[PDB]
């Protein structure tokens, strides 16, 4: 395309320097222009834009004639060949490329079934705003690309949260996000599908690739059925202990369910005890302030100092309430006979071990 | 699984409809996320059949017309005409 | 004239040195790499502050050479007798050792050598070393200062002037297409008033500065006055080349002017409420026929 | 002349090479000091 219009720029310069210096026949020659091929050039591409200063010009007839013979043609021309600068101009991918690392910033690999209720709502509470500051960005993978809602919900978090167009099962797009250095990998599942048992056969399949790319990354992961996540034990480098994570709707929502029904508001309880709320303050007598004082709690694991060994856990869990202002619910306690177990609120015959 | 001693020495073939996923079957294998389909160790020990070979099968076919029917002799158990 | 005093100063600045860190190539550091990236970096506030101090000297610098415009292309001062040029020198010094800080921190040594910075400054400092050594003031190029303004979103990033990303590409796109104007003409300026070399600079012509910023808008509007234009050879040269690069660079710019204009809801808004007009709210199936 | 033309020609990455050189030792010796 550019030997193209290189050549008719500088053959339609030519004709216009010849019949310009020759001149017109039929006046005896006497409408000679003296004007250098470059100036010739030079009024070709200024005429070719549509600019025409008028400092060089055709003063002969013939000259004119080819000058509106050239417009027209450059016109056609040009609007022939908008096509073929349209597709080499292309649609260019949005979501291309790859993450850049950030020195001192973690960042976290989100996948799975990334619509605009999952993605709303885990940003909600992961990017509170009375959370302690952490210097962390998420990446999202996923190859649908984002409707409208999804892009601006991207947009109003442009600053800390990226979204790429890929697969997790391609090695390559997995090498784009860098998860060779990512923190943490967290896979969300598709609640409402035809077949739970498809998705979680995805889900667990995405499992085996990111471990099989890198089997020392950390995994949570969701799944619905509650017997599909023994397949996870299934996996040599699915190691619980070290953090890999599979967190079951279904076995949980139902467990609420049932101990809100042993004892009613447990599900709300709970639910507010590992949630970031945001206080607000209330001075009318009203049940919310009530509820509000209650609302800012949270969950902490901490271990126990050496000065609470060889005591009982209710003295233990009493001198914490009255001195400490702390309520300790559970202990994790462990054993070389059947490894490690949380045992919630054991009665006086048991002792706190060292650690 | 495990029995009385596990199922990792049981002699297993599965067909695959993807290549990249053969990577998959095995569990204590070194290869790169870029290694090629006959390389890999699954591959290479025959414990997984990629379909894919079947299309080089007619190119391998149109060089030489006699390879399709010296395999189908040798494959199918003597099929006669 | 001896512009090519000037000039050849920094074309081997930027060719010779080039060269030599090839040829190196060819053939305790991390510590204070990782001391000047960590103070250089944009999350230090050191960082921050430092930008806009350079932005804004930047700022500075272009406004004098607007002032000294009006001034002939090649005269003579004195460093003791002017201020200005010491205030100048001082800016340029400035920019000195701000290329230190990014040299000593660079990770590649070509591609930091490659890059809009690292060529303005070598295009501007040496310049006025030689202007302060032989006494001699030329005009040179420091109108590429300008293009310090493609920057300038990212200082109201820092200020917390933009939030939303819409907002940051118009400014950014802005930025840019002020800037390529400025500096194309302050390179019609400089080509005009000189004059060719070839013909003993009898080809000058008189132009102010704003008169070449004029006629730079009548050219990439296309319109075309002709009222002003350029004689000499080397400025219609420049001229045909800057009317090619404004249409590619607005040819491959269609697209994010398309995405900044959007798709406009069309049923968007709130109803408008009229004092002694009750409404009526219709809503479910919503179709022809009913 | 020749000598004044070498200046005008060196005076430039001269600078420049200065100016590294003190940026590197600025960072050396607060690296140091931050050891201490
Ligand atoms: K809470």
């Amino acid at each position: 395309l550019l030997s193209i219009f290189i050549s008719t720029w500088l053959t339609a310069a030519g004709f216009i320097h010849l019949v310009e210096n020759s001149g017109d026949p039929w006046e005896n020659f006497q409408n000679n222009q003296a004007l250098t091929y470059w100036e010739c050039v030079y009024l070709l591409m200024v005429t070719m834009s549509t600019v025409g200063y008028g400092d060089v010009y055709a003063k002969t007839t013939l000259g004119r004639l080819f000058m509106v013979f050239f417009i027209l043609g450059g016109l056609a021309m040009f609007a022939s060949y908008v096509p073929e600068i349209i597709e080499l101009i292309g649609n260019r991918k949005k979501y291309g490329g790859s993450y850049s690392a950030v020195s001192g910033r973690k960042h976290i690999v989100v996948c799975g079934h990334i619509t605009l209720e999952s993605v709303s709502n885990f940003l909600k509470d992961f990017l509170h705003k009375d959370r302690d500051d952490v210097n962390v960005e998420i990446v999202f993978l996923h190859n649908i690309s984002p409707n409208l809602e999804l892009e601006a919900l991207f947009k109003r978090h442009f600053t800390q949260v990226e979204f790429y167009q890929g697969s997790v099962l391609n090695p390559h797009d997995l090498a784009r996000v860098k998860i060779e250095s990512a923190d943490a990998c967290l896979i969300l599942a598709n609640k409402y599908c035809a077949d739970p048992d498809a998705e979680d056969a995805s889900n667990i399949m995405r499992v085996i690739s990111i471990k099989n790319y890198h089997p020392k990354i950390r995994i949570i992961t969701q799944m619905l059925q509650y017997h599909n996540k023994a397949h996870l034990l299934n996996i040599p480098s699915w190691n619980w202990k070290e953090g890999d994570d599979a967190i079951c709707l279904a076995e949980l929502k139902l467990g609420f369910i049932a101990q809100s029904c042993l004892a009613q508001g447990l599900s709300t309880m709970l639910a507010n005890l590992f949630s970031m709320r945001s206080f607000i303050k209330i001075e009318e007598d009203t049940w919310q302030k009530y509820y509000l004082e209650g609302v800012s709690n949270e969950m902490y694991t901490e271990y126990l100092s050496s000065a609470f060994v060889g005591l009982s856990f209710p003295t233990v869990c009493e001198l914490c309430f009255v001195k400490l202002k702390l309520l300790m619910i559970a202990i994790e306690y462990k054993s070389a006979n059947r490894e490690s177990r949380i045992l919630i609120n054991p009665g006086n015959h048991l002792k706190i071990q060292e650690g | 699984m495990q029995f009385d001693t596990t199922g990792v020495n049981i002699p297993i073939i599965t067909e695959l409809v993807n290549d990249t996923n053969v990577q998959f079957l095995d569990q204590d294998d070194d290869d790169d996320p870029d290694t090629e389909l006959y390389l890999t160790q699954p591959f290479a020990c025959g414990t997984a059949f990629a379909v894919s070979v079947l299309d080089s099968l007619m190119s391998a076919t149109y060089f030489n017309d006699n390879i399709l029917t010296l395999i189908r002799t040798l494959v199918t158990g003597g099929a006669t005409p | 004239r001896m512009w090519w005093a000037f000039l050849a100063s920094s074309m081997v600045t930027f060719f010779g040195g080039l060269f030599i860190i090839l040829l190196w190539r060819t053939l305790w550091m991390t510590s204070v790499k990782d001391w000047a990236g960590v103070m250089i970096s944009a999350q230090t506030l050191t960082g921050r502050v430092l930008v806009v101090l350079v932005f804004a000297l930047s700022i500075g610098a272009l406004v004098i050479y607007f002032i000294d415009s009006s001034n002939p292309i090649e005269s003579c001062q004195n460093f003791y007798k002017d201020f200005t040029l010491q205030i100048d020198m001082a800016f340029n010094v400035f920019f000195l050792l701000y290329f230190g800080l990014r040299f000593i921190a660079a990770n590649d040594k070509l591609w930091f050598w490659l890059e809009v910075n690292s060529v303005v400054d070598f295009f501007t400092v040496p310049p006025v070393f030689v202007s302060v050594y032989l006494n001699r003031s030329w005009l040179g190029l420091r109108f590429l200062r300008a293009l310090r303004l493609i920057q300038f979103s990212e200082i109201l990033q820092f200020l917390n002037i933009l939030k939303t990303s819409n907002s940051i590409k118009l400014v950014n796109l802005l930025s840019i297409f002020i800037s390529t104007w400025l500096t194309a003409a302050g390179f019609i300026h400089l080509v005009e008033n000189s004059g060719d070399p070839w013909e003993n600079f009898q080809n000058n012509q008189a132009l102010t500065y704003w008169e070449c910023v004029y006629l730079l808008m009548v050219t990439m509007s296309t319109v075309g006055y002709g009222d002003v234009y350029a004689k000499t050879t080397l400025g219609r040269l420049f001229m045909v080349f800057f009317i090619l690069g404004g249409l590619a660079m607005f040819a491959s710019y269609v697209p994010e002017i398309i995405e900044l204009i959007g798709n406009r809801k069309k049923y968007g808004g709130s109803y408008s409420a009229v004092s002694g007009r009750k409404h009526i709210v219709v809503c479910g199936h919503i179709t022809l026929e009913s | 002349a020749l000598r004044d033309l070498a200046v005008v020609y060196t005076l430039g990455p001269a600078s420049f090479l200065v100016s590294l050189a003190s940026c590197l030792a600025l960072g050396s010796g607060l690296t140091a000091c931050r050891a201490r």
